[PDB]
């Protein structure tokens, strides 16, 4: 099981930032994917999660008008797929390390994360 | 210990689970005169002559609709037929040129503002030293603004082909039939949940007629449950799997595309034609679908009553609309009278259960990626006149969000998922087995040597 | 044809032994093998030529039904049963393969249950049946017989 | 939202000594508490799946305890390798929330 | 081979019954089935691969000849005639199917004429032949016989 | 299966006659004819459909093995040997075809050597075997027999 | 100013210069299980009960 | 930074290539080995 994230990004305030997490080695569908933001001066904050089979988004109620999650699958190759994130209206308040992770098997209705990526970071 | 000898029997009624290739067949009646129907050409073998069904007394067999290779085969063959019928069409490579576009403002309602673009461009001609200035209307969802300059969306990744104007992708019913040496077993129990030891089994020559209708969220024109609404899933407590809900009564939905629409053809080359959308006759308004309100209440009451059997009879069940970053994961996609619709179902999945009509606004597209490919794209020619479809909603694809709060509630939303879930809703009753006629057993006879 | 194709499947071995022609008749004759033998052209055929992939899938299905049929017939021939749906041999029952009396298996078991009981002795039994026939031919080539 | 509070903000101890982190919920969360170990330059490591039940790959130095509102992370023979930040995660009501975190310092 | 393939077609049933191997030998061996079995490569083969439609038409013809042959052999096996070109059965003649004496049909009719006289009783007769064989096997599984 | 497929090739005709099932079992069962009969899909199959030339070559090989098998079985049937690996006939040996005593050929020659000695009399012998069977059937249709 | 005739409706291919469409005689042959019957009467008009086959 | 044995072995070629949108052209370049090109009429 491996989660591979894209590199660091810098953006002009008000611009959107898009980051991504490529997942492999387990069936991509099943096992919800969660996003968590780390702010060195505040701690961890949950942003939302995506249902990789259905293509459904669930968000933390701070970001409904700002954060969009998407997924890409190919029924051909069940062991591979990606999750993308788009965050709009980026401000200095959003300087953080953005992490990708996967829920512990048996906990799709919850969100402990067993596997983690690297952290973007953004600005 | 008796003094017995081996006796060999041939023609013994024994079988093993097996994977194979089914050959497909159709009812050569009204469908025989369709001529250009894709399904009527492929599933050519005539069937359903008052077909046989044989009850097997005392046979109990294990079924598993989630591991049923018949669905995977149906999926693969549908894709192959679509590629084969598009392969010999025009290939509209010459259209990915800069387009000069303005808004259509000619008697448009408020809900259509910015929906249509009037685009002119320099197209190739049949004689290769000339160019022509032509124009066509496009839907907003088919173009990309670049740098009034636009391009078609599918320029970065693929050529766009054009469906051939005479090919009809109408989902007439087809039947799957076993090859010699194989048999299809059918599970007849009413209230069968898709898995396990089905006690009432019969053999068939072929499956019932199945219409290969392709849609998301709401399953259209399938079979109905025999007695009660059925809820089936691979694992009901795992909010990652989809829930397939089969209604025991249809909900009628009336879909239309208003706007009289005209069509014109343009030569792009020597016998190579492109179909353009011409000016709309009459006014311009949105496509939409009508669902009876009382009916889409009574049938949710039935779905909820059945969901409570798995989630608790003191649990609050609420429905909510789809949420995601795409069109293909939030709308009800279907093909109607040849055109592709993407309808908004948030007007249906909006209620809480604690123990006139609904109008669904709808958008349409002409450039379809189809299935899940990145390259490969199709342009659907416009259809003249107006379009009206009357369809039966026979089932739902639902997902749960996960748990919620200590108030004990569950939230269900229209789901997405692979196209295979549409076929699993019809083929759940069938299994394919290989017949193995030899066997041996003890008897009192001995070969008499002479 | 196909009027009770697996009708005896849930019946006992004894009763099921009386329907053996029912299953035998359906091994070489699927729908496509009937359409292929019409006096009139089937008409469909052009489809399977224009699109050669479908033509190949159909032939593979037809060839396989024939190969499976012939392999079963070859085994019956090797074991000394040319024709016949029921034939006696000289191989004794081991009472290890299955240890039940005749009154238990012919009256209480179905063929499916039997098949699931002795499936891992199938190759041993087939091997013995072949050896038995070879021994019989060796004895036939002796004009003093037995 | 359900707020998690961790205490003490810091620990101060030597390798070979034991350590523990307390965490309290503002609302009942049953057993839906998980624990993470954080270091600079690394994504959080999951130590505990729920309440007392430990994750895969974690050594016997760690275990958890508690329920409802009162939870604890228990560390036995603390190694120099364990001088990390620790976080308490609430996973009962949505959104998933985290406490402020605690830190294990060297004397 | 093929030196008088339908030579007896205009002859009487009696005389024609003496040439049965002549027609039997030509059911599995057309020209293409001889070319396909040369020790040398046939050479032509590349044509049927370069142009797959012709390759498919040839295979369909070959597969069909085999399927038709095997179906006739299966019926003879079911009716209790494994091998033999002429076999006797226990099904009585109904004298409704055709009502002529032996001295009329064996000496005055050709097989083509006979075939056109009883063609709509073919399935009845085949059904009876199968029932007869099943009854015979039921009697064989009785060690006191008749 | 294939545990001594041509093991008797260098042995004498007498000894080699005791291994006849060994070669018979390998005429209808090559590797591809085993893969084609798996309960699971073989997986490979998509390759032979995507590239139809390979699909055709495989079918031609499978069809030919069947046609060759059936032709040999048809000859045995015509000659009056339905089944059996060894059968006696009524055709006398000419002593022109080969002029050796039994103690010389069964003990000193291999089958390959024998085949290279009488290969140009093969068709004469086959013709006589067919005539013999026809004469036998003519005698069978006489209720006074011999 | 001229154009080739086949511009409005189709592409025009070119016969390959080495391909020879010379009508050498061919024979039609029946597949196994089938036979071709020939009518030998002289002055046969194409239909009906041909007595010499 | 070519050694003596590589003098003239590699050619740096620029050209006008077609584009994904059929009304544009782009200037691109690629290195080629001497053995892959023909001098005509730089
Ligand atoms: C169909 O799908 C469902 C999923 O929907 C599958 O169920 C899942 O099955 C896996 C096992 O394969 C379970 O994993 C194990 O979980 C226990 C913890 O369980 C306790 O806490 C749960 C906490 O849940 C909270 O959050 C939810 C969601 O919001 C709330 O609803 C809850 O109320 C809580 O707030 C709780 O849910 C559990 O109760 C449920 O399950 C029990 C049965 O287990 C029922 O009786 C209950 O009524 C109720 O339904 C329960 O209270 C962990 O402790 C396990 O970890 C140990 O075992 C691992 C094995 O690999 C090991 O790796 C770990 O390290 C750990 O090992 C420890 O124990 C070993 C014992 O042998 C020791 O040897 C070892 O040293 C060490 O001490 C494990 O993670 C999922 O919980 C379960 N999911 C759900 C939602 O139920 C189901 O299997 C599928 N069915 C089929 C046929 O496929
Ligand atoms: C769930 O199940 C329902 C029920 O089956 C299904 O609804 C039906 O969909 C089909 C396909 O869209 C509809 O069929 C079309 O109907 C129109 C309207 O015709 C009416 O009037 C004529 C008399 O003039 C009556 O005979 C007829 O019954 C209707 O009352 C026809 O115009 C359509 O024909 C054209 O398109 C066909 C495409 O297959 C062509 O084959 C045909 O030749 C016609 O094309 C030609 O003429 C066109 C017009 O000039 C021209 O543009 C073309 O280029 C070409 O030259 C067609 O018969 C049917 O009426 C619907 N039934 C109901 C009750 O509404 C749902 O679609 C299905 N749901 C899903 C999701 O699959
Ligand atoms: C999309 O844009 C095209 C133009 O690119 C529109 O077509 C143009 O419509 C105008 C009228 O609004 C035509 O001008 C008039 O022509 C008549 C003769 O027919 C003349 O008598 C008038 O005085 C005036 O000049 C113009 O010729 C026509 N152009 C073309 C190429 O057809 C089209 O209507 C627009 N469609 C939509 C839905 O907006
Ligand atoms: C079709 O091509 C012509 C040129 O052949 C385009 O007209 C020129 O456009 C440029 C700007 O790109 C102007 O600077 C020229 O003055 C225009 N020339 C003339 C004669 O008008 C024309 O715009 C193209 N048409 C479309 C619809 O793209
Ligand atoms: C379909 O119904 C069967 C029962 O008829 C379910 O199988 C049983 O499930 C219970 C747990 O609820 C187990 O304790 C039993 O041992 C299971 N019985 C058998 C024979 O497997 C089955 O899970 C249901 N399927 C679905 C998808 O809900
Ligand atoms: C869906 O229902 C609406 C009514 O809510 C239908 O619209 C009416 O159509 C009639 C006939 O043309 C007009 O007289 C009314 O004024 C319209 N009402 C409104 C509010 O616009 C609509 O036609 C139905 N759609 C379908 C596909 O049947
Ligand atoms: C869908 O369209 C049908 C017409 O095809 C509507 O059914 C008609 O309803 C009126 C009452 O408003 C009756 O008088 C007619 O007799 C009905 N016609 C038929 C053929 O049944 C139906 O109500 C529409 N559905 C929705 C949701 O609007
Ligand atoms: C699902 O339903 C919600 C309403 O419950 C929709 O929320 C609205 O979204 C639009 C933008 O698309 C905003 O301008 C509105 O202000 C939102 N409404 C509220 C009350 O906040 C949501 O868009 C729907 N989702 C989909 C895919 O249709
Ligand atoms: C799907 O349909 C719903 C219902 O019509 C849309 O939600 C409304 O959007 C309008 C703006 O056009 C707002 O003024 C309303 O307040 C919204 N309704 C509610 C309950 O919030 C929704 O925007 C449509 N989805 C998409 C993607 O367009
Ligand atoms: C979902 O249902 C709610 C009601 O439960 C709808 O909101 C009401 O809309 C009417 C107008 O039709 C207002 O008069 C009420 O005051 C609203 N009530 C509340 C609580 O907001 C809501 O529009 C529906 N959503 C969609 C997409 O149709
Ligand atoms: C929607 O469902 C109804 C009910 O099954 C369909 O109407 C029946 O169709 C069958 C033939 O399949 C007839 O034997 C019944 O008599 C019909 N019942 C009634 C009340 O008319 C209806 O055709 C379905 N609609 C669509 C578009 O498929
Ligand atoms: C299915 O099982 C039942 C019960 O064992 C079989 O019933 C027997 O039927 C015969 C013939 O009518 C009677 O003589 C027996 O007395 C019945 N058995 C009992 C216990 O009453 C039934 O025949 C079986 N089905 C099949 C196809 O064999
Ligand atoms: C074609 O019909 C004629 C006339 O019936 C047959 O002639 C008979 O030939 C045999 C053998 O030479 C003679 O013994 C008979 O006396 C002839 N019949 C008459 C009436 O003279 C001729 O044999 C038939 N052709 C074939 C192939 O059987
Ligand atoms: C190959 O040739 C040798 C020599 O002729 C054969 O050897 C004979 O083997 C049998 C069995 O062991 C002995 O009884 C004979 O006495 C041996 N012959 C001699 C001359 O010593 C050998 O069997 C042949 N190989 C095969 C497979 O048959
Ligand atoms: C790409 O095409 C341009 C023209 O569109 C070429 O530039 C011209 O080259 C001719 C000689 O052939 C000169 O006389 C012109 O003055 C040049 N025009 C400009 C604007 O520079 C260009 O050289 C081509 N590029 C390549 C790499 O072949
Ligand atoms: C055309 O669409 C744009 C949005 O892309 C909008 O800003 C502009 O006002 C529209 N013009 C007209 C006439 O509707
Ligand atoms: C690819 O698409 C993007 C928009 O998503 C566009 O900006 C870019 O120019 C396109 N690439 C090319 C080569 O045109
Ligand atoms: C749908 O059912 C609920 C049941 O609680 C009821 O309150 C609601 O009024 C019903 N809606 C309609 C349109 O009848
Ligand atoms: C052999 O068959 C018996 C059937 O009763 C089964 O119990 C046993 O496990 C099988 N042996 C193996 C190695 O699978
Ligand atoms: C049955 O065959 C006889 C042959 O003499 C024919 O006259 C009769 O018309 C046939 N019956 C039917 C229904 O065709
Ligand atoms: C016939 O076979 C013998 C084998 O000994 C050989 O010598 C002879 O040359 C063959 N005849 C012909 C014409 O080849
Ligand atoms: C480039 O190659 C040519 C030979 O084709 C040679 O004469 C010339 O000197 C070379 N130029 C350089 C800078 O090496």
């Amino acid at each position: 099981v491996q989660l591979i994230q894209s590199g660091p990004q810098f953006k002009t305030p008000g611009a959107s930032v898009t980051v991504s997490c490529k997942a492999s080695g387990y069936i991509f569908t099943d096992y919800l994917i969660h996003w968590v933001r780390l702010v060195p001066g505040k701690g961890l904050e949950w942003l939302g999660r995506i249902n990789t089979n259905a293509g459904l988004m669930y968000l933390s109620h701070k970001f409904e008008g700002r954060l969009i999650l998407r997924r890409v699958v190919d029924w051909r190759t069940p062991s591979l797929g990606t999750v993308n994130m788009e965050l709009r209206n980026v401000r200095s308040d959003d300087s953080a390390i953005y992490f990708c992770g996967r829920v512990v098997d048996g906990f799709n209705a919850a969100g402990p994360l067993e596997f983690w990526g690297q952290g973007s970071p953004v600005i | 210990a008796e003094n017995l000898w081996v006796t060999v029997y041939y023609g013994v009624p024994v079988w093993k689970d097996a994977e194979t290739t089914l050959f497909c067949a159709s009812d050569a009646k009204a469908y025989e005169t369709k001529k250009h129907n894709v399904w009527a050409t492929h599933c050519c073998v005539p069937t359903d002559p008052n077909p046989q069904e044989i009850h097997l007394e005392n046979v109990t067999e294990e079924f598993n609709m989630w591991k049923n290779n018949m669905v995977e085969q149906m999926h693969t063959d549908i894709i192959s037929l679509w590629d084969q019928s598009l392969k010999p069409c025009v290939k509209l490579t010459p259209l990915c040129v800069t387009l000069q576009c303005t808004n259509v403002t000619n008697n448009i309602t408020d809900d259509m503002r910015g929906e249509l673009k009037n685009c002119s461009f320099n197209m190739t001609t049949e004689l290769r030293d000339k160019k022509q200035k032509v124009y066509s209307l496009f839907y907003r969802l088919d173009v990309v603004q670049i740098n009034k300059e636009y391009r078609l969306i599918n320029c970065n990744t693929s050529a766009i082909t054009q469906a051939c104007p005479k090919v009809s992708f109408e989902p007439i019913p087809i039947h799957y039939c076993a090859p010699a040496g194989f048999a299809i077993l059918k599970c007849k129990d009413k209230k069968f949940n898709g898995t396990g030891p089905c006690p009432s089994v019969s053999t068939v020559q072929c499956t019932h007629g199945i219409k290969p209708v392709v849609s998301t969220q709401l399953l259209l024109n399938g079979s109905l449950a025999e007695e009660e609404v059925m809820i089936r899933s691979e694992n009901i407590t795992n909010n990652a799997k989809n829930i397939l809900v089969q209604f025991n009564t249809p909900v009628q939905i009336n879909c239309t595309r208003p706007n009289n629409n005209t069509r014109k053809s343009i030569r792009i080359g020597p016998g190579q034609w492109f179909y353009a959308t011409g000016d709309i006759i009459g006014d311009i308004r949105q496509a939409h679908c009508n669902v009876s309100k009382a009916t889409w209440n009574e049938t949710l009451g039935k779905v909820v009553k059945q969901l409570r059997k798995h989630f608790g009879n003191n649990t609050i069940i609420r429905f909510a609309n789809s949420s995601g970053g795409d069109l293909e994961v939030t709308t009800h996609s279907f093909n109607c009278g040849g055109e592709f619709f993407y309808c908004n179902t948030s007007g249906l999945f909006n209620s809480t259960w604690i123990s006139d009509s609904i109008t669904l606004p709808c958008r349409i597209k002409q450039i379809i990626n189809m299935w899940q490919r990145i390259g490969q794209a199709m342009y659907a020619p416009p259809i003249q006149g107006v379009i009206r479809c009357v369809s039966n909603i026979t089932g739902l694809i639902l997902t749960r969000d996960g748990g919620s709060t200590n108030s004990t509630t569950e939230t269900f939303r229209p789901g997405g998922g692979d196209m295979r879930d549409n076929w699993r809703s019809e083929l759940y009753k069938y299994k394919v087995v290989k017949i193995e006629p030899l066997g041996v057993a003890p008897t009192r006879c001995k070969r008499r040597v002479v | 044809v196909f009027l009770g194709f697996l009708g005896a499947a849930g019946s006992t071995m004894g009763a099921a032994s009386m329907t053996l022609t029912v299953q035998a008749r359906n091994l070489l004759s699927g729908i496509v093998q009937q359409q292929s033998n019409l006096l009139r052209a089937p008409e469909c055929q052009q489809h399977l030529l224009k699109l050669t992939v479908w033509g190949i899938k159909q032939l593979q299905a037809r060839v396989l039904a024939v190969e499976r049929y012939l392999r079963d017939q070859q085994l019956l021939g090797i074991w000394g049963c040319s024709g016949k749906l029921i034939c006696c041999t000289n191989v004794p029952w081991n009472s290890s393969w299955s240890n039940r009396n005749l009154s238990e298996i012919w009256d209480n078991m179905t063929w499916l249950q039997w098949d699931k009981e002795i499936s891992n002795y199938t190759q041993i039994i087939y091997g013995l049946l072949e050896e038995s026939q070879n021994q019989q031919e060796k004895n036939e080539q002796d004009l003093l017989a037995l | 939202q359900v707020v998690m509070t961790q205490s003490p903000a810091t620990l101060s101890l030597s390798p070979g000594e034991t350590a523990a982190v307390s965490c309290r919920a503002s609302q009942y969360v049953d057993r839906s508490i998980s624990w993470y170990q954080l270091k600079t330059g690394r994504a959080p490591r999951l130590l505990v799946y729920a309440a007392s039940s430990r994750s895969i790959g974690v050594p016997d130095r760690f275990s958890g305890s508690g329920s409802g509102r009162d939870f604890t992370l228990t560390i036995r023979g603390v190694q120099s390798d364990d001088f990390a930040l620790y976080y308490c995660q609430q996973d009962y009501y949505w959104p998933v929330t985290f406490g402020q975190g605690t830190r294990l310092d060297m004397k």
